[PDB]
This record gives C-alpha cells, sequence and structure tokens, in this order.
C-alpha cells in the first residue's frame, strides 16, 4: 500500500516523498495520462505498470514485510505477489532517489492540459 | 484514471475539492489499512476495493468518455471495462459528497498508528 511505499520513498531521498510526488509529472500523483515528463516521471509511470501486471493480489492493499538494513531495502514477504508489490515500490524508491536531481520544481500539482495526451501503453 | 477522479468528485463538491483526499485517514489517497474512520474513508475504501473488480484494463491509466449533465455523472462508453471503471468514481465522487459534513482535519496525512487494526479486506 501508499503508506508502505511513501515510507519507502521517504527512506532514499529526505524525509517526506508524500508531496513532490502527490502530484508531478504526469504520472506521479492524481493523474496518470499522456507522457512521462523526465526521470521522475518515467519511473511515476513504470510504476503503476508494475502495480498493474500484479493479478495475483492488490497492489493497492497488499501489505508486505520489507527492512532499511544497511543503507540497502530488503523485502521480506514469501508470497510471490507480496513479494513484488514490494519490489515494485522498492525500485520505484530507488528510481525517484537517483533523479532527484532532475526534479522540475515546475511540474508537481499538474493540471492534464499538458497531459490530456495519449496514455502511453504498457 | 486519477485526473479523471480529481474531475468527477469536484462535480457535486467545489473545484479542487479534492486536495483533502491526497492524503486522509487509512484509505482516501496514500493509505490503505486499519479499517476506516468514517464514512469518507470508507467511500475511499469502497472505491479501492471497486478497481479490483475491473476484469481487464487498469484503472489508474485508462481515460473513460464521460459527461457531467445537469448534475448527473453519466458514463457513456462502450466498453465495460472502462465503463467500470468511471462507475467507481460516480459512485464515490457521490458518497464523499454528502460525507463532506462529517468531515474532520484530523484524519490528515496519517501513518500506521491508527490504522495497523485488524486490516479489513475487501
Amino acid at each position: 500500500n501508499f503508506f508502505q511505499f511513501a515510507e519507502m520513498i521517504v527512506k532514499m531521498t529526505g524525509k517526506e516523498a508524500v508531496h513532490s510526488y502527490a502530484i508531478y509529472g504526469c504520472y506521479c500523483g492524481w493523474g496518470g495520462q499522456g507522457k512521462p515528463q523526465d526521470a521522475t516521471d518515467r519511473c511515476c509511470f513504470v510504476h503503476d505498470c508494475c502495480y498493474g501486471t500484479v493479478n495475483d493480489c492488490n497492489p493497492k492493499m497488499a501489505t508486505y514485510s520489507y527492512s532499511f538494513e544497511n543503507g540497502d531495502i530488503v523485502c521480506g514477504d514469501n508470497n510471490l505477489c507480496l513479494k513484488t508489490v514490494c519490489e515494485c515500490d522498492r525500485a520505484a524508491a530507488i528510481c525517484l532517489g537517483q533523479n532527484v536531481n532532475t526534479y522540475d520544481k515546475n511540474y508537481e500539482n499538474y493540471a492534464i492540459s499538458h497531459c490530456t495526451e495519449e496514455s502511453e501503453q504498457c | 484514471n486519477l485526473f479523471q477522479f480529481a474531475r468527477l468528485i469536484d462535480a457535486k463538491q467545489e473545484a479542487f475539492s479534492f486536495f483533502k483526499y491526497i492524503s486522509y485517514g487509512c484509505y482516501c489517497g496514500w493509505g490503505g489499512q486499519g479499517t476506516p474512520k468514517d464514512a469518507t474513508d470508507r467511500c475511499c475504501f469502497v472505491h479501492d476495493c471497486c478497481y479490483a473488480r475491473v476484469k481487464g484494463c487498469n484503472p489508474k491509466l485508462v481515460e473513460y468518455s464521460y459527461s457531467y449533465r445537469t448534475g448527473k455523472i453519466v458514463c457513456g462508453g462502450d466498453d465495460p471495462c472502462l465503463r467500470a471503471v468511471c462507475e467507481c468514481d460516480r459512485v464515490a465522487a457521490i458518497c464523499f459528497r454528502e460525507n463532506m459534513n462529517t468531515y474532520d482535519k484530523k484524519y490528515m496525512l496519517y501513518s500506521i498508528f491508527d490504522c495497523k487494526e485488524e486490516s479489513d479486506q475487501c
């Protein structure tokens, strides 16, 4: 779930991904329409597919087990699906980390006039 | 997609009347656990638990066709998958309407000391 996912980004990028990413590019927050505006975006985009493909469980509901040990985030659920929701969020918070510098404070709290375009398939 | 969800929510309520669900309670936006905190929250649950019924296509990246006529979100679309989604936004958007009075800011941006309950399943 997001509770779990936010704490993961917020543990790779300072202490509150919830905001910058609550509505960024075209696929970061309350959106999901158009084409990725940049790193953070190709990420937020790639995240929801990753979520999408998990058909076995409910990515938005799944409560998985994880730990931030050594500066590395590890997943601890065996349930092959729960181990995925985590891997997706996990990678996601690494995606949002190594690209924090591409962040354009000019793309958050987005409209959709800038994304009314094609919601690229995945 | 959530762009449209921001849009449909506003129709009964006021424009931009959605920032208060970006993170509200246990389910509205970033969240997904510990059973609701009130009517509002549940709509955010029932809405979550709604996309999971979507057989086929994904709810967050799918743009549907819809029109707001004389105060009625009419989902006019010839694709059951897509139509469905719209209906998860119609029913919900109508839900939060009437439940904006049980509203309490003290259910905003929350964590795992309020939603650690026996996580109600869909």
